[PDB]
């Protein structure tokens, strides 16, 4: 729990030793946290270029398998 | 400094009185003289305090901070140096300043304005009123320090303040009254090199663009002892520079290797040594500050005087008239930033700057 109490004073002590530094961290921390509230995506889009290109299944990969069954079954009863 | 400040033992002032000295110049001496310094709590005053009153010359300190009085009177021996409790708006307190003072040294002046004070009540209602009040108590020399660029016609309210403060103080003492020009003065805790020195300067992209003619202020100091002491300098207007013309932002960069921020490449722009800004918002920041800090900021008319550079008033005497040559930045600028190198005490070797290396650091500051 001690992070609670140390981080005000840690964070106010890092803008006073390097106010360049800690505005472009703590710009970059809240850019991302508008990216998730928002719905921005750009961090999702990201994580699915980064399965695409090293073969993992994909959001979309697991949904193509879903409707080739899908149509598989379909056509199985008529 | 010297060993003993006069050319002879027995001085004659224009006011008619004749002034013996005795001893040979050390603390126990006396010149005869009794001198009234107006700001002489200031960074200037320390210098020309110390320096009349190491002499034997009686000093009379008007203050308006009673801690800062009190470093002034090591400098002199007992009863050399006495204190008048003044204020600017106080006439009764002003005329007992100068009571007895055969010289009288004016100081006063500010860059900024406050809540009770602005710059033309400092720069020229207060300049008046004690070359009037000298005038009155028989006062034979009256040397008033202006600006190096005081002009009544300028666009600064700092500069133009100061050049009708220099024709008030001949308006009312007489022709007689000499002038001090001095050029940004740097020193220990000097008010040219802290904004050079210090690290989160705001806005200096515009600020640092100006070029000067730094002098020594223990020459400035100097030069009005021999000012003082001589009677044939009266009437006279002294502009007071160095010899090389600097820029602020070539000293910023010089400072910056002596001091060894950039050992790191990426210390000095995260730890805020540049930080540029829009000049709409250093007017806004300086205007928000004037109404907002208690204490003196960068204020509007130093943004102003940021674009304005020296010019060097050529009808004017300098330093070679008063028989002294004029010292090098190069040769002091080390030892008055050495304070501020970080890690420093004797951890390997020290990087002592000689005058010839200052010199080379420039042309390297200079190379892009
Ligand atoms: N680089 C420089 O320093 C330059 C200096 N000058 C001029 O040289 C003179 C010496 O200034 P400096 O010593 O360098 O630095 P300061 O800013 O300390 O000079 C101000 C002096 O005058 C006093 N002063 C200002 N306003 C008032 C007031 N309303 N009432 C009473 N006293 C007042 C101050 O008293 P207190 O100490 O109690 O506050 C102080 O002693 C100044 O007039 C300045 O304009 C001009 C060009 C370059
Ligand atoms: C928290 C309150 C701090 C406010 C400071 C303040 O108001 O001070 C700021 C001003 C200026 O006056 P100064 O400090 O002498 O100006 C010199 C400093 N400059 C050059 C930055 C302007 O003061 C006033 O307007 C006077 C009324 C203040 C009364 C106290 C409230």
């Amino acid at each position: 729990p001690y992070l609670v109490a140390f981080r005000p004073a840690v964070l106010v002590f890092f803008f006073i030793r390097q106010p360049i530094g800690a505005g472009l961290l703590a710009g970059g921390f809240l850019f991302w946290q508008a990216d998730r509230h928002f719905n921005f995506g750009i961090r999702d889009n990201i994580h699915n270029f980064k399965q695409t290109i090293l073969g993992f299944p994909t959001q979309a990969s697991k949904w193509e398998t879903f409707k080739q069954v899908d149509a598989q079954k379909r056509a199985q009863l008529v | 400094v010297s060993t003993f400040p006069l050319k002879s033992d027995i001085n004659i002032t224009k006011s008619g009185k004749t002034l013996l000295s005795v001893g040979q110049g050390g603390r126990s001496s006396r010149t005869g003289f009794t001198a009234t310094v107006f700001g002489g709590t200031g960074f200037l005053g320390r210098v020309v305090v110390s320096k009349l009153a190491k002499h034997g010359t009686n000093v009379v300190v008007p203050f308006r901070n009673d801690r800062a009085r009190r470093q002034l009177k090591v400098n002199g021996d007992l009863g050399v140096v006495n204190f008048v409790e003044f204020d600017i708006r106080n006439l009764k307190s002003i005329e007992d300043s100068v009571k007895y003072s055969d010289i009288v040294i004016n100081l006063i002046g500010t860059e900024h304005f406050s809540k009770n004070f602005s710059i033309e009540d400092v720069n020229i209602g207060a300049a008046e009123r004690i070359a009037k009040a000298a005038k009155e108590a028989g006062v034979s020399r009256l040397i008033h320090v202006s600006s190096y660029n005081a002009n009544p016609s300028s666009s600064s309210d700092f500069y133009a303040t100061k050049g009708i403060g220099e024709q008030v103080v001949r308006d009312n003492f007489g022709p007689d009254a000499t002038i001090v020009r001095p050029a940004p003065m740097y020193f220990r805790n000097s008010p040219f090199l802290n904004e050079l020195l210090q690290i989160k300067a705001l806005g200096g992209n515009v600020i640092f663009k100006k070029e000067v003619y730094p002098v020594h202020a223990l020459q400035v100091g100097e030069a009005i002892e021999r000012i003082a002491f001589d009677d044939a300098t009266a009437g006279q207007t002294y502009e007071l520079f160095g010899k090389e013309r600097y820029s602020k932002k070539e000293l910023r960069e010089m400072i910056k290797h002596i001091i060894h921020i950039g050992q790191r490449g990426y210390y000095p722009y995260s730890a805020g040594f540049y930080l540029p800004a829009p000049e709409p918002f250093l007017y806004a920041f300086a205007l928000i500050r004037q109404y907002i800090s208690s204490q003196p900021r960068f204020n509007v008319d130093q943004l102003k005087r940021s674009h304005i550079n020296q010019e060097i008033d050529q009808s004017a005497k300098t330093f070679t008239d008063l028989g002294m040559v004029p010292d090098e930045l190069s040769e002091y600028l080390y030892r008055y930033v050495k304070p501020h190198i970080s890690y420093t005490s004797q951890t390997q070797n020290r990087t002592v700057y000689s005058k010839e290396d200052i010199e080379k650091l420039r042309d390297y500051v200079n190379t892009p």
